[PDB]
RNA sequence: UGUACAACGGGGUAUUGUAAGCAGUAGAGUAGCGUUACGAUCUGCUGAGAUUAAGCCUUUGUUGUCUGAUUUGU
RNA sequence: GCGUUGGAUUGUUCACCCACUAAUAGGGAACGGCUGGGUUUAGACCGUCGUGAGACAGGUUAGUUUUACCCUACUGAUGAAUGUUACCGCAAUAGUAAUUGAACUUAGUACGAGAGGAACAGUUCAUUCGGAUAAUUGGUUUUUGCGGCUGUCUGAUCAGGCAUUGCCGCGAAGCUACCAUCCGCUGGAUUAUGGCUGAACGCCUCUAAGUCAGAAUCCAUGCUAGAACGCGGUGAUUUC
RNA sequence: GUGAACAGCCUCUAGUUGAUAGAAUAAUGUAGAUAAGGGAAGUCGGCAAAAUAGAUCCGUAACUUCGGGAUAAGGAUUGGC
């Protein structure tokens, strides 16, 4: 979802042009994380060998 | 049907595309014809922008309204302190065109040099050519076997030379590296001489003297996105026109359903390169020198440079060439001379130039005054001298 | 570089010089002859009711009287007072043509000053009659 | 090949520089720059205006009449060319030049004379009107003096 | 550069357009010339021909003597209120636009000319010089 | 008028061209190459001055680097299948 | 960790046009008793004062700064 | 190849005059974007016709249509990937540009009863176009840099606010002007044509075989870009 | 307060400081200005801009229904003390 969007150096790090820095969704995503921390560490699961193995996002209505 | 009135098209179609140009160092794309009976000599020369001034030149041109008489002529001042010749390449002719074949470097390369090898100087072991220096010891095999090399195979040679870029009052530290080609006797006596040139100098009066043509290649001053009445020269639309008057009216009108390759249209302006020929050299003035900006005629001892240096570059401290006319590019600017690729056949060619006054004054103003002796014997005694 | 300067100082608006007037007052024929003018008919008032000071022509002798009770005729008088400053003083300003400017600073106190003055009393005295 | 000096401000005029005005009586006026030609378009007096030398000469601010000042002058019967005349000519500029900087810095330095006075008188006067501010300053150096010590 | 001109001619700036009126500086009893047309001049669309110090142009005479009016005659510029540069080092210019009658060989209808003359047009036109009482 | 490619003003430039220009332009070409030796002998003097304080076959590869290099890089365009001159 | 970089400061180079404050015997006159009071303005200290890179030049001074993040192998 | 103009005139111009100029050639890509005539609907008046509603042989005047952010084309600007990264280059292809007049000398010579009157070679400027450039001149000013003016407000001085950049003068820097300055070339192959040798055809013939020159023509030299999937030479190539 | 003035501009009492913001300053626009020399050569057409402007004094034609035209036109001037 790029059209018409700005260009700048800050996408040479992912081999692209188009990047930008959306605050909003950048929040939500960072709570959701935090929960998921959270929640393995509840669990007791190592914090140092987690990583984001499925991330989806649909349409709400 | 046809158009009423006939008229030149608007611009050159020989200097398309007009975009910005690939490097700020415009590229030389052609040498004089190499004679191999003249002495080994350079083509062409590396100089940086200073400005501009005035000259009172005493005029000798025999069926000229101005003949014996004075004329005011505007100059440019190229600062050329002497570069540094740190390589040499060879060149062979193959049915796909010039080829190079090897390239052999000097043993020891300064930091000025160097610099132009890296994008991020000061985080950099400054490891470059450090393993080809040690192809150097015991006799040089291998630098001796890519001279035989370029004396058995090549039909051009060309000798890699840099700028003494700190002798500048340039803020950058990155010099500029170049090909030159040399135009003289034999393959192996040029590279004969190349080899014994290595790390050394050589000065503009090496290469050219006074009265002489020479050509300048610069890239243009930038001027960004532009609109078509001063990017072609069009007419401006009449006043209040709908969607603009700074614009072409109709950019077709006839059966192809395109638009032409041949219509002017909105972009970048300026930042070309370009090569303008036969600019003739008024003074080959040297860096040593007390009173470069004196004549026979104007006995003031001075300097080239004017009261407060000129205007975002700085003092004159170096050999210099001062040209007739304006150069492409702007002041600061590294710019490229080149001799005459063919023997030009006009007078001016062979006149002798004469300078009888070089301005001084400011640049920076209205300025009234050659130096600042002049200007304190003017005024006389202000409040803080006393 | 202002309009109104730009459009009362054109090069095609321009006026006569205060050295050239002074020149006109100096010698008392001049002023004959400025005051006695021929007929023009492209001339307002034909020709006549002609200050000199201000090198100014009327329509009326009411309007050259107007013109002679007011300040702006007071203002060019006033500056037709002293030196005439023409370029051998800011020659001489420079240190240039020294003697040649002092000279004509003596001629000036001597003999074409109190004749100049003489011939504008009489100028003056004229056209109050007149007038 | 001349230097000309400026109508208005008499400074003076390179070639190449400013712009002349031919009247109709064959008078040439040259400017040295555009605020010049500017304020002569608009007629102001150059004797009125402080920053020119016809003003500064009218006003005695410089010495105007001098041996050294007479030295110049339009030459209008020329003499043939003569080697060592130019050269005597050439080291006596420099001479006459030097003198009259010399004389130049004491006409100043003696129209100048007479500020010292008149700076001490003010300063005295000052000093002795405001006494309670001098307490003040009294005040803070001793404050400043006792901290040095301690 | 005209017949009649001694010589070649260097580049002045333009200062009159066609439709332009300038003083007459004779004493043929014209006082003023309005100019339609210049000669020599370039072609070039949308562009007027314009004269300059020294150029030949077609006047007609806007005031002046009854029989003078209504026709057309050479006329030579020797003044014009655009600054121009000399090679000698100057912008200069004059107060008014001026002009002399002439005829196609160059040679004045009148004997004598009021007021200076420039130097480009006198050097120019050997009539004027010989005609001109002041040159600059 | 005759153009810049006109044949007779071309013949004649060369008639030109061919005297006083060429000369002009040898004289020139000589006092630079003094010049330009002048300059060498002048830095060979200061290096000498300043060091007073002080005191073939072309067969075959040009190096290992450049024989290890190449041998891999036409080793893998026959590979690829991609070379210009070899099936 | 240096012909290092920067922020100030200094010196040039320019633009304008003579700062604030004090004083005078200069000031058309008028009022009170030659003096004083008011007084547009004039004169002196004063080419003074102000500005000067933000895309001007230069720098033996003062005060500081030198550091994080990402990726890349035949 | 390269140019082919500036204007007057609408009681009509399906054109005609004046001038400049080297010259003011003809035409196609419509006639198989702004803008005036014109398809201009509702208002109105005059004329002709009609018994009338009305229509016209007609004449005059007034009268809202308003994209683009889509695809493509065009102009400029980035960019993944083939070990990485950096510097110096080559040139397929594409584009291409210069133009006209005058002047000195040749010369008052050739030619000519006279009246008149050239050119090549050697030199100097300018027209149109093109590419730059800002030393100088001119223009421009939010440098709100300096100064001044009106009205009001901060008690006065000083120092300042507001007046939709208040107004006036100068004004560096920058930008910019045929309103300023500079620069814009030389090798092969040809056309018309003029020839050489020479048959056809025991004469002859520039043509048939062969061959010499020759146009602002062509292809190059020179100038611009540089294939983002064309290429070469060279430097360095990681200690957790 | 200025001023003929409930005009325009500035201020006291009282009342607001609301209208998505931040960063840069390409082209083209919308709104507003300045420009050498010439002065309608532009254009179907002076469209649009520019020029004029308050007040005091002098002066003011044809025509006319005698009431007007008329601020006709054209000129001189304006601060402070
Ligand atoms: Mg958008
Ligand atoms: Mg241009
Ligand atoms: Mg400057
Ligand atoms: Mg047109
Ligand atoms: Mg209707
Ligand atoms: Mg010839
Ligand atoms: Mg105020
Ligand atoms: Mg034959
Ligand atoms: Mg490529
Ligand atoms: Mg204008
Ligand atoms: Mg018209
Ligand atoms: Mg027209
Ligand atoms: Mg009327
Ligand atoms: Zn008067
Ligand atoms: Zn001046």
């Amino acid at each position: 979802f790029n059209s018409s969007i700005g260009r700048t150096a800050q996408g040479k790090e992912f081999g692209v042009t188009k990047a930008r820095w959306p605050a909003k969704s950048v929040k939500f995503v960072q709570g959701l994380l935090q929960n998921a921390a959270a929640n393995a560490e509840a669990k007791g699961l190592d914090a140092t060998k987690l990583y984001v193995s499925h991330i989806q996002v649909n349409q709400a209505p | 049907s046809h158009r009423k009135y006939e008229a030149p098209r608007h611009g050159h179609l020989g200097f398309l595309p007009r975009k910005r140009a690939a490097s700020i160092r415009a590229r030389v794309k052609a040498f004089p014809k190499d004679d191999r009976s003249k002495p080994v000599a350079l083509t062409s020369f590396l100089g940086y922008k200073a400005g501009m001034t005035t000259i009172v030149r005493d005029l000798d041109r025999p069926g000229s309204k101005f003949h014996k008489r004075e004329v005011v002529e505007a100059v440019t001042v190229v600062d050329t302190p002497p570069v540094v010749v740190v390589g040499v390449v060879g060149y062979v002719e193959t049915p796909r065109g010039l080829r190079s074949l090897t390239t052999v470097w000097a043993e020891h390369l300064s930091d000025e040099v160097k610099r132009r090898f890296y994008k991020n100087w000061y985080k950099s072991k400054k490891k470059a050519f450090t393993k080809y220096s040690a192809k150097y010891a015991q006799d040089g095999a291998g630098i001796e076997r890519e001279l035989a090399r370029i004396k058995k195979y090549a039909s051009v040679v060309r000798v890699l030379v840099h700028t003494q870029i700190r002798k500048t009052p340039l803020a950058q530290k990155k010099a500029h590296l170049a090909e030159i080609q040399l135009n003289g006797g034999s393959i192996s006596e040029k590279v004969d001489w190349a080899r014994e040139h290595f790390e050394k100098t050589v000065a503009v009066d090496s290469v050219f003297e006074q009265n002489e043509m020479i050509d300048a290649i610069a890239v243009t001053k930038g001027h960004g996105f532009e609109g078509v009445t001063h990017r072609w020269g069009t007419k401006k639309l009449p006043r209040k026109t709908h969607r603009g008057l700074r614009k072409v009216a109709c950019i077709g009108a006839w059966h192809p359903a395109h638009v032409m390759w041949s219509v002017a249209r909105a972009g970048q302006r300026g930042y070309h390169s370009r090569t303008s020929i036969n600019h003739k050299i008024y003074r080959v003035g040297k860096g040593d020198d007390e009173a470069n900006g004196a004549t026979s005629f104007d006995r003031t001892k001075k300097t080239i440079t004017p009261m407060g240096g000129f205007v975002h570059y700085g003092e004159i401290k170096n050999d210099f060439i001062m040209v007739k006319g304006c150069i492409p590019g702007n002041r600061k600017r590294i710019v490229t001379l080149r001799k005459s690729l063919y023997t030009n056949t006009s007078r001016k060619a062979l006149e002798e130039v004469s300078l009888k006054w070089i301005d001084t004054a400011s640049k920076f103003g209205k300025g009234r005054f050659q130096t600042p002796a002049e200007k304190h014997a003017f005024m006389g005694t202000l409040k803080k001298d006393l | 570089m202002g309009r109104y300067s730009v459009k009362r100082y054109k090069t095609k608006r321009r006026t006569r010089d205060l050295d050239l007037i002074y020149n006109d007052l100096s010698t008392k024929e001049s002023v004959q002859k400025l005051l006695n003018q021929p007929l023009d008919e492209t001339k307002p008032g034909l020709g006549q009711h002609y200050c000199i000071h201000c090198a100014k022509y009327m329509e009326t002798a009411i309007a050259l009287k107007t013109h002679l009770k007011g300040k702006v005729h007071k203002r060019r008088v006033k500056e037709l007072r002293g030196v005439p400053y023409t370029q051998e003083v800011s020659d001489a300003a420079a240190g240039y043509n020294l003697n040649k400017f002092l000279n004509r600073v003596q001629e000036i106190t001597q003999s074409v000053g109190p004749e100049k003055e003489s011939n504008e009393a009489l100028l003056k005295e004229h056209l109050d009659s007149t007038l | 090949m001349r230097i000309y000096q400026c109508h208005f401000c008499s400074s003076p005029c390179y070639p190449g520089h400013g712009i002349m005005f031919v009247r109709n009586d064959a008078k040439e006026f040259r400017f040295c720059r555009s605020k010049c030609h500017k304020a002569f378009k608009q007629r102001r007096n150059p004797r009125k205006l402080k920053w020119t030398k016809a003003f500064r000469k009218a006003a005695g601010k410089e010495l105007a009449v001098d041996s050294t000042l007479t030295f110049a002058q339009r030459r209008n019967v020329p003499v043939r060319y003569n080697r060592e005349l130019v050269a005597t000519t050439l080291k006596a500029m420099a001479r006459i030049e030097e003198i009259r900087q010399k004389r130049e810095r004491a006409f100043y330095k003696n129209r100048m004379r007479g500020n010292k006075e008149k700076d001490f008188l003010r300063d005295k006067k000052l000093v002795e009107s405001n006494p309670e501010l001098l307490r003040i300053r009294e005040v803070e150096i001793a404050r400043k003096l006792a901290k040095e010590q301690e | 550069s005209g017949n009649g001109a001694q010589g070649t001619k260097f580049r002045i700036s333009l200062g009159l357009p066609v439709g332009a009126i300038m003083n007459c500086a004779d004493n043929s009893g014209a006082r003023n010339l309005y100019i339609i047309a210049v000669k020599g001049s370039g072609s070039r669309l949308n562009r007027l021909p314009a004269a300059s110090l020294g150029d030949m142009v077609m006047a007609t005479v806007k005031k002046g003597k009854p029989e003078l009016r209504k026709k057309v005659m050479p006329a030579i510029v020797v003044r014009q209120a655009k600054s121009w540069r000399r090679r000698d080092g100057v912008f200069l210019y004059f107060e008014d636009n001026a002009g002399v009658i002439a005829n196609p060989k160059g040679e004045m209808k009148g004997s004598a000319i009021t007021g200076p003359v420039g130097k480009e047009c006198a050097d120019l036109w050997p009539r004027v010089a010989s005609n001109s009482g002041v040159v600059v | 008028a005759k153009s810049l490619r006109a044949s007779s003003h071309l013949n004649a430039k060369s008639v030109k061209r061919r005297g006083v220009f060429q000369k002009a332009v040898d004289a020139r070409e000589q006092r630079i190459s003094d010049k330009l030796k002048e300059d060498l002998l002048k830095q060979k003097l200061e290096d000498l001055k300043k060091k007073e304080e002080q005191g073939i076959s072309t067969s075959g590869w040009r190096d290992g680097r450049h024989h290890t290099y190449k041998k891999a890089k036409l080793m893998k365009q026959s590979k690829k299948k991609t070379s210009f001159t070899r099936f």
